[PDB]
């Protein structure tokens, strides 16, 4: 019984780590949309202050 | 006696003789073909030039038109004769009924009441809505603001507040339509007339199709009527359909007035324009205005300068969010940002205060768990962290409620929940006396009873 | 009535507005960009029979007209929280 | 002395500066906004007893005076990076 | 006679017109009577015919249009040399300590060219601070520049005060302190500290405080540097302490906007790199004498990445970056070993003994930072035995980098410690090789010496 429960642990950790790896990759694809939107907005705002800063 | 000398968009410049130049905010008048156009003076430039905003369509103006100087501000019909009728920004009647039989007219530009004249009240106003007068209760004679992005329930919530407050309010009511869909205004007018409550409501509309000068000044026309009913000594309700449009119509004009842009391209005078309106919509020792204001937030960005400066002017702030509306939970109120000046142990009593802080403490702790739940899922939580998550999800669903104005959408019958009944429900969930019902039992139920009954139906 | 891309109209108005040096706002559109799409779409309406009678000098009685509008907006990466959307 | 929202004071000074058409800076604040707050907060001091005797022309001897300041600033979403904070 | 008139006043920027024959040169100085008070102006630009644009070296309040202005035909010149020791002066070199006139014999101009390429010197004489992390990770020469980089409230002023105690007392020579945009409270605290230490008679102080007008805050650094150049040209070895270089650049930004310069990135002036370079290049050691320099630099928001911190990094030989993370975690000094370094950390000079010890520490602490994130996911349960030794060594090394300062006994109650270079090498190599994990983690913390670290573990 002990040795079967140890093999059941390893198979349960395997499927848990699969789900964790997929949920991590799915969070990368959301943080990169937040980052790129903040990148573009920071360029637009700084260049508006520069162009509106002259004259 | 004066001539048009430049025409930029909605802004018109007029030249007058040096002895005859208009005061600021005086109203001018022009023949625009077969139409009459009113211009409001904004600035005096050098040399008898005066710069003005057109209160109507700017198309079809030539240079060199004769302008007539009416030597007074924009003045609007006021008082008991203004009641049950629809008006322009200029106070003209816009329903097909006849003349407004007004005895008095007031200028729409006024000073706020003196600091000596203000008055304070702790009297709770009760509402049908579980989350609002649990988390952000508000008082007779105070200001309420509904914040949200596009399409999240700002209007539906204000229309429920109109229904529920008018149950216990006897006096007159004013509705300022600033920059919202006309179709809404027509639906509301027919709702008011088909229920015969129209006899007590005064409506001012300057809807989003109208050019910038209308949208800027129509907010002030609405206040000027409510200030009359207040100075008659009554107590009054003022509902404002979207106050953001006032500051945006100021942005659309500002650059044409020749002003350097500020911050995210806003007018430099933004904080003064907002204050000079908001400070006259107040209660006083002679009478009281209770007001609900919708506040659109652009691009869901709660940190934009226009939302950010509006937060300081309000007593109760309710913050809607798209992420909760997307989960089906209506009203999509965020309990972790909605707040009130009135949520004090002394004002509401300890049991209410303690229940509200308990709900916030649990829901915040559930937010702290979402990152580990996202990466690893729930099985790696602690054995009482699983209990917090189970109570927090039940609390989230029990904040949801059926509305009588949402039967056109849900089809479900609506519910009114008394204060005593909601705090008892939330206290009981937090003590765990309901910890054996499923989550779905709490969705869209008026009172806890209805949740145990719904759990019997699964 | 179908408008096949109101996002492409806003870009064209942004081009003309910036060539006239008008100070830009959020995402570089002018503040007039709300007023642009507002005055367009707010004409798609249904009107009561008294308006149709008064407009047509009584030649049509008791009918009610309507204009139904389906504007299209294209949005980047599904972001429903960008400005023009 | 407690200054409630020095952040509001700065926005009032920005309005004045842009209406006077002075050259704008970061977040469109005037460049000399640091000097606005700097010359206000540096008035909060403890002064030695020889300054108090020299000022009061000897009427008060051997006591130090003090002025303590507690300015309040508001940060939008906590960002210490903004120009006034 | 006075030959020009004021034609505009817009904040700190005063425009003055002169006849077309006698227009003042750039950086010349002008004098006007503002009410009862004499005001100095400094010429920034010649623009159009006969007009010049100037900055007020004092309050602009009360100036009228049409006031007469006199052209002093020279730059601002300040008293230098032995008569400045023990005295506090402003940007104009007037006495603000109320002890009377300076009584100088010579006055020099605050604007001058840098030393020629031919005149520079190279020498690598190791100075010693007695501060573990600095002497390990960022050892100083003589004649080099030391940057202390940090945001608000991280220990720049405490570290500069401890460095003043350790270096100056042993220096046996003159020193200059420049307060650029410094808090008046801290300037009084330092002055009283120097007189109570009875060292004030070897130090000259120049103060331009935060409340002063932008012109004062801009030019004070050049005044203090001009005094240090006088002592250098006499052939001496001197310390120059500059209490924040950032507010020199920032005073230039406020000025630049109304000078009518077109803005640059992040709102900075176009000239930022030029203005910094014209200051830093004067601060060197030549064949005739040596200036040793310690500079604090404010990094806005801890960004470290905006132009003013970025430009200043190039000029310095020793760089100590103080981190909000370590300061917030409560370990002092807050010096980040992964971003701090000196060009004297060369195997040849420091000898292999010191170099291999330092690089060993640096390599462990980087390995710890990689493990530290996934440790939150894995705990230490799923980490390996190779990791468990490394983390144990890393944490105890990172405790042994802390030290109590004689300055900071006010904050801490514990006495200040001093630690010699050989001893701190012996202690870090002792955990590197001896690996005395016998001892609790707090036994390495705030103790100072290796012997006191074991004795603390012997006590607990
Ligand atoms: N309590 C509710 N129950 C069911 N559906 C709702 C509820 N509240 C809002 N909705 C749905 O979301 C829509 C958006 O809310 P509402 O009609 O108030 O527009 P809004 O959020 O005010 O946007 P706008 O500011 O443009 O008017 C509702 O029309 C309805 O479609
Ligand atoms: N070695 C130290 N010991 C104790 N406290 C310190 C030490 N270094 C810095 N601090 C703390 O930092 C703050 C002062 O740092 P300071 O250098 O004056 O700020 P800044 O670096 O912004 O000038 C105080 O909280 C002080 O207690
Ligand atoms: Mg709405
Ligand atoms: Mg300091």
């Amino acid at each position: 019984g002990v040795v079967e429960n140890l093999a059941s642990e390893q198979a349960a950790r395997m499927v848990a780590m699969k789900a964790a790896t997929d949920n991590g990759g799915s969070l990368i694809k959301e943080l990169q949309l937040v980052y790129n939107k903040a990148r573009q907005a920071s360029i637009t705002q700084e260049l508006t202050e520069i162009v509106s800063g002259a004259a | 006696t004066g001539k048009i000398v430049q025409v930029i968009g909605a802004v018109v410049d007029v030249e007058f003789p040096q002895d005859a130049v208009p005061r600021v905010y005086d109203a001018l008048e022009v023949q625009n073909g077969n139409e009459r156009l009113v211009l409001e003076v904004q600035q005096q430039l050098g040399g008898g030039i005066v710069r003005t905003i057109a209160m109507g369509s700017s198309d079809g103006l030539r240079r060199g038109l004769d302008v007539k100087d009416l030597e007074h501000p924009i003045e609007v019909p006021v008082g008991k004769a203004t009641l049950g009728r629809i008006m322009n920004v200029l106070g003209e009647p816009v329903d097909m009924k006849g003349e407004i039989g007004e005895e008095e007219r007031w200028a729409i530009h006024r000073a706020a009441p003196s600091y000596e004249e203000l008055s304070n009240s702790q009297e709770l106003l009760e509402t049908g809505i579980k989350v609002i007068d649990l988390m952000a209760p508000f008082a007779k004679g105070g200001k309420v603001g509904l914040f949200g992005g596009a399409g999240v329930g700002k209007t539906v919530n204000m229309m429920e507040l109109i229904r529920n407050i008018a149950i216990e309010h006897s006096g007159y009511s004013v509705f300022a339509g600033v920059g919202e869909r006309t179709r809404e205004g027509n639906d509301f007018y027919h709702e008011m007339t088909d229920s015969n409550v129209i006899d007590k409501v005064s409506l001012v509309y300057g809807q989003m199709n109208e050019p910038p000068g209308n949208r800027l000044r129509v907010a002030l026309t609405g206040l000027t009527m409510a200030e009359k009913f207040r100075d008659e000594g009554r107590d009054v309700l003022l509902f404002v359909d979207n106050i953001y449009r006032y500051t945006l119509a100021g942005t659309e004009v500002s650059a044409l007035l020749g002003r350097m842009p500020s911050a995210v391209g806003y007018q430099p005078t933004l904080a003064e324009e907002m204050g000079v309106l908001q400070e006259r919509i107040t209660s006083t020792k002679t009478g009281s205005i209770t007001s609900v204001q919708a506040v659109y937030v652009p691009a869901d960005d709660l940190t934009d300068p226009s939302p950010a400066t509006t937060f300081a002017h309000l007593d109760a702030t309710v913050v809607l969010s798209r992420q909760i509306a997307s989960l089906g939970i209506y009203p999509a109120v965020d309990p972790l940002d909605s707040t009130s000046r009135q949520l004090d142990p002394l004002v509401v009593g300890q049991e209410h205060y303690d229940t509200a802080r308990g709900v916030q403490s649990i829901l915040q702790r559930y937010q702290e768990l979402k990152d580990i739940i996202a990466i690893l899922g729930m099985d790696e939580l602690s054995e009482e962290d699983k209990l917090v998550v189970a109570r927090a999800r039940k609390i989230q669903r029990f904040l949801s409620q059926p509305f009588f104005v949402a039967e056109v959408f849900t089809g479900s019958p609506g519910k009114y929940v008394s204060l005593k009944d909601t705090i008892r429900g939330f206290k009981g969930i937090m003590e765990g006396e309901y910890d054996h019902l499923p989550e779905q039992a709490f969705y869209m139920v008026g009172s806890i009873e209805e949740a145990v009954e719904k759990a019997k139906k699964l | 009535i179908i408008y096949d891309d109101l996002s492409k109209q806003a870009v064209a108005y942004r081009q003309i507005s910036l060539l006239l040096r008008r100070p830009p706002g959020r995402e570089a559109f002018p503040g007039d960009v709300f007023y642009l799409h507002s005055r367009l779409l707010e004409r798609a309406a249904r009107v009561n029979a008294e308006y149709v009678e008064a407009f047509t000098k009584g030649e049509v009685k008791g009918k009610t007209g309507s204009l139904t509008a389906l504007p299209i907006i294209e949005t980047q990466a599904g972001d429903v929280s960008a400005f023009v959307p």
